[PDB]
């Protein structure tokens, strides 16, 4: 209902966490787990690659489509771009339905 | 070709003159049949009929044209022309619609 593609078996979840590295222990054995460990995080880089199938337009309309086009004119700050200070902004929601098929 | 040259209709038959025919084959126009009009074949087959004009519905707010408003040219089509020894033939096959249930 939020739109989408409704997947019987969708793309699986990815589950990522750190292994946690203890702290030094006490000489003498202990019965309790640990209440100390070493702070620690991770970073890296991750790549997701889709392939995408697109269906090609078929029509024969006369006349110019209705499409999605920037604004022309001189404007203070471009749409969908870095600010004065690095704040990637975008400023509408864009669709997909501008092209017309014949019911 | 009919002349009406001072109230008389002569109508005079014309052999060079040509007939464009297309079936319109991949769907990019208005589908008007199905809409339960009139000039079909008659039903008795000793009758001659009119053919009628083909015109086509687009969006509206009221009676203006959104910028949705599309405009078909028809002769944007390859037709066929067709001389007075000529024929257009095609042929087409249906899908596997179900049958319909003529029982009670």
């Amino acid at each position: 209902l939020m739109g989408g593609f409704g997947l019987k078996n969708p793309p699986p979840q990815i589950l990522i966490k750190n292994t946690p590295v203890p702290a030094n222990p006490p000489a003498e054995f202990s019965a309790t787990k640990f209440a100390s460990f070493i702070t620690q995080y991770s970073t890296g880089q991750v790549s997701v690659e889709i392939e995408w199938e697109l269906q090609k337009e078929n029509s024969k309309r006369w006349n110019p489509e209705v499409q999605y086009t920037s604004n022309y004119a001189k404007s203070a700050n471009v749409d969908f771009t870095v600010d004065n200070n690095g704040l990637y902004t975008e400023p509408r929601p864009i669709g997909t339905r501008y092209l017309t098929r014949p019911l | 070709e009919v002349t009406t040259n001072d109230g008389v209709t002569t109508i005079a038959n014309n052999l060079t003159s040509t007939v464009q025919v297309f079936s319109d084959s991949e769907y990019q126009l208005p589908y008007v049949l199905g809409s339960a009009h009139q000039g079909c074949l008659p039903p008795f087959p000793a009758d001659v009929f009119m053919i009628p004009q083909y015109g086509y519905l687009t969006l509206n707010n009221g009676s203006q044209a959104v910028g949705r408003s599309s405009f078909y040219c028809l002769e944007y089509f390859p037709s066929q022309m067709l001389r007075t020894g000529n024929n257009f033939t095609f042929s087409y096959t249906f899908e596997e619609v179900p049958f319909h249930s003529s029982y009670a």
